[PDB]
DNA sequence: GGTGGTGTGGTTGG
C-alpha cells in the first residue's frame, strides 16, 4: 500500500483534524 | 504536554505508550514506523542517574491508544519486544545527544482505524520542513505542568494530548541553556514575544514532533521528545532528537535486524 | 470489573 503517514480517519476520508490548518499556515507566515 | 488540548479519536495512529510490566506504569510514549518497529528515546529505556536500565522483557507496547490508564478493549493492541536497539553513541552522561532507540516487536502489527505508521522524512522533505517558523505537533500522556511534586495525579492528562509548536532557530535554542546542544537536536515552542504557550513535559519523552507535507498531505515524524528544563517556561523550549540526523543509525538497523 | 464511569456505548461486549 505504501501508506505511511496517512491516516485512516483523517487523510483517507478527506477530513481534517482540528488543528491543522494552523500547521499548513505557518509554511506561509 | 502543557497547554494542550484532547487529541481527536484516531488522530495521531501511531502514537505508541511504552508500559512498565511490574509495576503497572506509563513510561515514555513513541512511535510505529512499520508493522514491527516503534521508535522511542534512549533515556525511556537506559538512564542510569536515575537507576533505569530496562531489558526487553520489562515492557510492553501499547499501540492504538486514546484513554491514559485504561485498557481500552477492543481497540488497542498490546506487543512484546524482541529486542531493543539503543544508539551506540547516547550519551547519557551529559547532554542526552542522540536520544533514539528502536524497538522489534515479537510479531508485526495489524493496522486499524487506530494504529497506523508515520513517514520517516528523508533528506529533501528535512530541508524543506525543518525550518524555523514553521509549526509541527507534539502528542503524549505526559504532565499538564512542570509538577511541584511529589505525588501526582491531578498533574495527569485522562487522555493522549496534543500541541502543535514551531520550530526555533538553533542560535535562540542554544543561548536559551547552558546544556551543550548539537546538530542531532532541534527546540521548539513559542517565544515570550509570540504569546502563545505549550511545551512537552516529563513523560512525553519519546513521543514524536511531526510535520504535515503540504506536497502530499502525509506526516512525516521530524522529531523525537527528549528534554527540557522545567516545562512551558518563558525563555525555555522543548528538545527533541533530530530523526533525520539519526536515520543512517535508523536505516542500518532495520536493514540488518528488521522483518 | 476487567492489568472509568456510565451503555440499549464508547475509540469496544456483556
Ligand atoms: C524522559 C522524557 O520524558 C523527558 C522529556 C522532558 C521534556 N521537557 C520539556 N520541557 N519539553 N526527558 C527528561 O526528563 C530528560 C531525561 C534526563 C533528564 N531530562 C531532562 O529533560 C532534564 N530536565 C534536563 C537534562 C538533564 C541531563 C541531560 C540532558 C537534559
Ligand atoms: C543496562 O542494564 C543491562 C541489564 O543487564 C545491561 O546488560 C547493560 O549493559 C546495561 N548498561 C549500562 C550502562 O548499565
Ligand atoms: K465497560
Ligand atoms: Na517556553
Amino acid at each position: 500500500e505504501a501508506d505511511c503517514g496517512l491516516r485512516p480517519l483523517f487523510e483517507k476520508k478527506s477530513l481534517e483534524d482540528k488543528t491543522e490548518r494552523e500547521l499548513l499556515e505557518s509554511y506561509i507566515d | 504536554i502543557v497547554e494542550g488540548s484532547d487529541a481527536e479519536i484516531g488522530m495521531s495512529p501511531w502514537q505508541v505508550m511504552l508500559f512498565r510490566k511490574s509495576p503497572q506504569e506509563l513510561l515514555c510514549g513513541a512511535s510505529l514506523i512499520s508493522d514491527r518497529w516503534v521508535l522511542t528515546a534512549a533515556h525511556c529505556l537506559l538512564y542510569p542517574p536515575w537507576d533505569k536500565n530496562f531489558t526487553e522483557n520489562d515492557l510492553l507496547v501499547r499501540i492504538g491508544k486514546h484513554s491514559r490508564t485504561r485498557y481500552e478493549r477492543n481497540i488497542e493492541k498490546i506487543s512484546m519486544l524482541e529486542k531493543i536497539y539503543i544508539h551506540p553513541r547516547y550519551n547519557w552522561r551529559e547532554n542526552l545527544d542522540r536520544d533514539i532507540a528502536l524497538m522489534k516487536l515479537k510479531k508485526p502489527v495489524a493496522f486499524s482505524d487506530y494504529i497506523h505508521p508515520v513517514c520517516l522524512p528523508d533528506r529533501e522533505t528535512a530541508a524543506s520542513l525543518l525550518q524555523a517558523g514553521y509549526k509541527g505537533r507534539v502528542t503524549g500522556w505526559g504532565n499538564l505542568k512542570e509538577t511541584w511534586t511529589a505525588n501526582v495525579g491531578k498533574g495527569q492528562p485522562s487522555v493522549l494530548q496534543v500541541v502543535n509548536l514551531p520550530i526555533v532557530e538553533r542560535p535562540v535554542c542554544k543561548d536559551s541553556t547552558r546544556i551543550r546542544i548539537t546538530d542531532n537536536m532541534f527546540c521548539a515552542g513559542y517565544k515570550p514575544d509570540e504569546g502563545k504557550r505549550g511545551d512537552a513535559c516529563e513523560g512525553d519523552s519519546g513521543g514524536p514532533f511531526v510535520m504535515k507535507s503540504p506536497f502530499n498531505n502525509r506526516w512525516y515524524q521530524m522529531g523525537i521528545v527528549s528534554w527540557g528544563e522545567g516545562c512551558d517556561r518563558d525563555g525555555k523550549y522543548g528538545f527533541y532528537t533530530h530523526v533525520f540526523r539519526l536515520k543512517k543509525w535508523i536505516q542500518k538497523v532495520i536493514d540488518q535486524f528488521g522483518e
